[PDB]
RNA sequence: CGAUAGUGAACCAGUACCGUGAGGGAAAGGUGAAAAGCACCCCGGAAGGGGAGUGAAACAGUUCCUGAAACCGUGUGCCUACAAGUAGUUAGAGCCCGUUAAUGGGUGAUAGCGUGCCUUUUGUAGAAUGAACCGGCGAGUUACGAUUUGUUGCAAGGUUAAG
RNA sequence: UACUCGGGAGUCAGACUGCGAGUGAUAAGAUCCGUAGUCGAAAGGGAAACAGCCCAGACCACCAGUUAAGGUCCCCAAAUAU
RNA sequence: GGUUCGUGGUAGGAGAGCGUUCUAAGGGCGGUGAAGUCAGACCGGAAGGACUGGUGGAGCGCUUAGAAGUGAGAAUGCCG
């Protein structure tokens, strides 16, 4: 069985035991996260959302809050002496899926 | 003496012109391009 | 994150036969190009040849509407001064139609190492018979 | 007091040059070329982070369409039927299903084909 | 500068026709053994704030020592002869054990000598008491006569 | 008549593929089992075609 | 196990030596000695003395069989240049680079 | 100031060198605490090496503390002889490693996109200029005065200059 | 938002496009004014490529979505559409 | 800490800072190995800063203030 769940302004395909990374969620390590914006379910079945499956959810466990690898942004405009430099580390939350309800 | 903290707004870091483009005081160093005023000693009398 | 990228050999690749009788050069070529690039398959991956192998027969009966038999002119140049040689599409349909469909489809494939590799998957015959029965190929309808 | 320009110049330039790693010849060795290769790579990466999203949407669409032609719909009528039906699953998921769960892709295509 | 460095004068090559960059002296700044462009020149940095501000400064640093409980006021301070042993022993009989400034006006015949070998210790004749010389130290060891003199001054 | 560009390390080396020199066409004397040039007199034994010189 | 020799600051130019070395590298010492004897180049006696020294000190220090030795690695590093001028026409001179080498041979059984 | 600095000159420098001459005018510092400066052996005509030994150390051996980069090479893990491409980037297999362990490293078949930097220009990939490269040095400063902002102290008062 | 006072500037080579007039030949990527826009100082999508046209204004990331100009047989995303 | 509007930019204005040399004071590491240099897959919104290891083999950081010969990629730049 698998599902499709909306998270962080986007949709991800999800199975149990799968280790997932998403945008930052308010939630500490070990805590539990309920995704109620399930779009689709598959596996020995098929129930289609219009847009969301009524009453279906997904449960997951926060394994880490983190900031990803250091990205360097740099823009320049030639012969105009404009340079600009910026760092970024997009904060993420790591999840482990428990089950699909 | 290891704690000296003079008054605020009494002291202020010298502008240092011509040490980069990110300073905004770089290449031309506040003089613009190519005139009598962009030159060393450039300018005219006061009147 | 995670979306499928094919691999060379990851995909079955089939052998198709087309009767080119009466169909217009361009329409047939447009269908063949897409077959070779692999856009009829959802295993498509732009940097990999997922496409199929293709055979064309009765190419000397390929359709040419209008006065293209006399007025559509193919050109070659030898890179020598005045080394320009012209030939008509109808004349080519008569004598060397294989080169005709080759020319049509080459301009409709991508202009890369891959597209050159894809051109090799095309086997053209002005007749009704081909050499590739060992591959036991299937008919494709446009 | 005097300030010899010691050690900061070469620290900075080494840092740039090591960021110029993997490049042809003098680009991974020499600062005057490496600096501008590094800048150009940064700029290319900036705009490729935008072009990448376009490219993937393009591929997603292509695969969806290749999969819906088998079911005798086009991408266009498929998307239309899906909006009418009201499900907002996206191109990425549709491609994943088209390439791995073709049965479920076809289920959704049938639902669209009904809503039309 | 390029006028003080030894040499120059010759233009090293023609303005035109050599292919070299136009130059005017072998001692110009861009040249190896050449002049410095502005650089240092001898200067007095000394400035003095107004007298009232300075008086306030001394009054304030002294009261800071008071609030921090780092004054030590003593009836007198004399030595029969210069003896850094005895001076140091006094500096334990009052638990100073830090950097300190002794202030004196009395007889005080041998105290400067008996202190001058010690590094963290300074001594002055009660007119010389500076903001800087105070702040440069931790504790302030002022005799009765010295404080009376500082009072009548301030 | 003057270089417009400096030859790179790679292009330099790609010319220098062929500047090499060959192992000499030598072999061992039948008399002294010691290397010598074919059709030449051995400098060690001073002998050729079975005949001292 | 290995044994090497080095001829530092030899006047031969490095290219002119390397052009010869490229034959020697990876061969049995009898063969290589013969290559150098019968290869008519300025560098060959130099490289021959370096090779023979490597063999000698293999024998005498490390106690090895000469008759199983190969050339493990040979090379030519640059050395100091002696800087010189030919006098050239119209008053001006042009540089000359009397170059030198550090020729290095290393020897080992199989 | 700390050896492109600081006197031109930290060293046998107003020398060498240039010039008929007046005159111009450099470069060039560092073994080690101590020469204890490699007895003796081997290759070699010598130079130079390899051992041995001295020494804390000789990858400190008579430009000898450290020893960057350009530069020259040796070897090798991955790719490359149907392919043009400001040389990368993004997608990305396969192969190879295993890290300041983190949604890791190196390579990159192939696919997409993509005409350097600076200067001056209405406008430059620019067939306009400058730079071979690397390294070092190299351009708004100081004195005195004017004006304005901010701060501090005193306030219809404030402040001293020389001495 | 405007105005006033004060400190500090840089600018005084402008370019095309559309509209209105001149000179011109009712020519010029000409020239000179007025007007509005873009470039200058603006990346991005479309005009094959393209400063100056059409759409439209980039803080950063995202393997999310809807749209503009322009387009939907292939190169090349989307209709071999009614 | 919130709500609203914003966050392309040349000349140019305004602000906040990174870093280098030196000084004073405080407080420190450093032959059980300093500066420096070499390599790294760490850190910070940037200039930049740590950690580990090798080489080196005697000095150097940190903190708060202050002062400047203060940061180079171009000058047909100067020397090597
Ligand atoms: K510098
Ligand atoms: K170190
Ligand atoms: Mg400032
Ligand atoms: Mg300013
Ligand atoms: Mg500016
Ligand atoms: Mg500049
Ligand atoms: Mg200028
Ligand atoms: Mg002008
Ligand atoms: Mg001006
Ligand atoms: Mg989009
Ligand atoms: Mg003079
Ligand atoms: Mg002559
Ligand atoms: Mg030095
Ligand atoms: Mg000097
Ligand atoms: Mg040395
Ligand atoms: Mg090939
Ligand atoms: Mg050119
Ligand atoms: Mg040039
Ligand atoms: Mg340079
Ligand atoms: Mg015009
Ligand atoms: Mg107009
Ligand atoms: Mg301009
Ligand atoms: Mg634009
Ligand atoms: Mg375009
Ligand atoms: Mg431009
Ligand atoms: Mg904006
Ligand atoms: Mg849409
Ligand atoms: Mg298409
Ligand atoms: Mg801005
Ligand atoms: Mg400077
Ligand atoms: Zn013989």
């Amino acid at each position: 069985m698998y599902a499709i769940i909306e998270t962080g302004g986007k949709q991800i395909k999800v199975e149990a035991g799968q280790e997932i990374y998403v945008e930052k969620l308010a939630g500490e390590v070990g805590d539990v996260v309920t995704f109620d914006k399930v779009l689709f379910v598959g596996g020995d079945s098929a129930k289609v959302g219009v847009p969301f499956v009524e009453g279906a959810t997904v449960t997951a466990k926060v394994e880490k809050q983190g900031r990803a690898k250091k990205l360097t942004v740099y823009k320049y405009k030639p012969k105009k002496n404009y340079h600009k430099k910026q760092g970024h580390r997009q904060p993420y939350t790591k999840l482990t899926i428990d089950a699909i309800n | 003496l290891h704690e000296l903290k003079p008054s605020e707004g009494s002291r202020k870091e010298r502008n240092r012109v011509g040490r980069g483009t990110g300073s905004g005081n770089g290449k031309t160093s506040g003089r613009g391009h190519k005139g009598q005023k962009a030159r060393s000693g450039g300018g005219v009398r006061l009147g | 994150r995670t979306t499928y990228m094919a691999k060379p050999g990851e995909v079955e690749r089939k052998w198709y036969v087309i009767d080119a009788t009466g169909v217009s050069l361009g329409r047939l070529s447009s269908e063949v190009a897409s077959i070779l690039r692999g856009k009829n398959k959802p295993q498509f991956t732009p940097h990999i040849d997922t496409g199929d192998f293709v055979i064309i027969i009765n190419a000397g009966k390929i359709g040419l509407t209008g006065k293209k038999a006399t007025d559509k002119i193919y050109y070659r140049h030898s890179q020598y001064p005045g080394g320009l040689k012209s030939r008509t599409a109808g004349e080519m349909r008569t004598n060397n139609p294989e080169k005709l469909l080759e020319l049509s489809i080459k301009g409709m494939l991508p202009k890369n190492s891959l597209g050159r590799q894809l051109f090799k998957k095309l086997h053209v015959y002005g007749g009704s018979e081909h050499e590739h029965a060992a591959q036991q190929p299937e008919v494709y309808e446009l | 007091p005097r300030v010899k320009g010691g050690t900061v110049t070469r620290k900075r330039r080494k840092k740039i040059v090591k960021l110029a790693k993997g490049y042809y010849g003098s680009k991974h060795l020499l600062f005057k070329v490496a600096n501008q290769a590094v800048m150009k790579s940064y700029q290319y990466a900036y705009r490729d982070r935008r072009q990448k999203k376009r490219d993937f949407r393009r591929l997603w669409i292509a695969r969806i369409n290749a999969a819906a032609r088998m079911q005798d719909l086009s991408y266009s009528k498929l998307m239309h039927g899906l909006k009418l039906a009201g499900i907002d699953i996206n191109r990425k998921m549709l491609a994943d299903l088209a390439v791995n769960d073709i049965a479920s892709f076809n289920t959704l295509a049938d639902s669209a084909k009904k809503a039309l | 500068n390029r006028s003080e460095v030894r040499g120059g004068g010759r233009k090293p090559w023609r303005q035109k026709g050599t292919g070299r960059a136009r130059q005017g002296s072998i001692r110009s700044p861009q040249w190896r053994g050449g002049g410095v462009v502005f650089g240092p020149t001898p200067r007095s940095y000394a400035y003095k704030l107004p007298k009232k501000v300075r008086r306030l400064a001394i009054k304030s640093i002294l009261s800071s020592k008071v609030n921090e409980e780092k004054l030590v006021v003593l009836e007198g301070l004399t030595f029969d002869a210069p003896k850094t042993k005895e001076f140091a022993a006094f500096l334990k009989n009052i638990s100073v054990d830090t950097k300190a400034l002794i202030v004196v006006a009395g007889e005080s015949e041998n105290v400067e000598l008996s202190a001058r070998n010690l590094q963290g210790i300074t001594v002055i004749p009660a007119e010389s008491i500076s903001v800087l010389e105070v702040a440069k130290h931790d504790k302030l060891i002022i005799t009765k006569a010295a404080v009376e003199k500082v009072e009548e001054v301030l | 008549a003057v270089p417009f560009r400096r030859t790179s390390k790679a292009k330099k080396r790609k010319r220098r593929t062929h500047v090499k020199l060959q192992l000499p066409g030598m072999n061992e004397c039948s008399n002294c089992g010691e290397y010598r040039l074919s059709h030449h007199v051995c400098p060690e034994c001073g002998q050729y075609d079975g005949k001292d010189v | 196990t290995s044994a090497k020799a080095v001829a530092k600051t030899v006047r031969i130019a490095p290219r002119k030596a390397r052009i010869v070395i490229d034959l020697i590298r990876g061969k049995q010492v009898g063969e290589a000695i013969a290559i150098l004897k019968y290869t008519p180049r300025s560098a060959s006696p130099i490289i021959e003395k370096v090779l023979k020294s490597a063999i000698a000190n293999a024998e005498h220090n490390y106690d090895l069989d000469i008759n199983n030795l190969v050339v493990e690695e040979a090379f030519v590093d640059e050395g100091p240049t002696l800087k010189r001028f030919r006098p050239r026409a119209q008053g001006r001179a042009s540089a000359i680079n009397k170059r030198t080498s550090h020729i290095t041979v290393v020897v080992s059984e199989v």
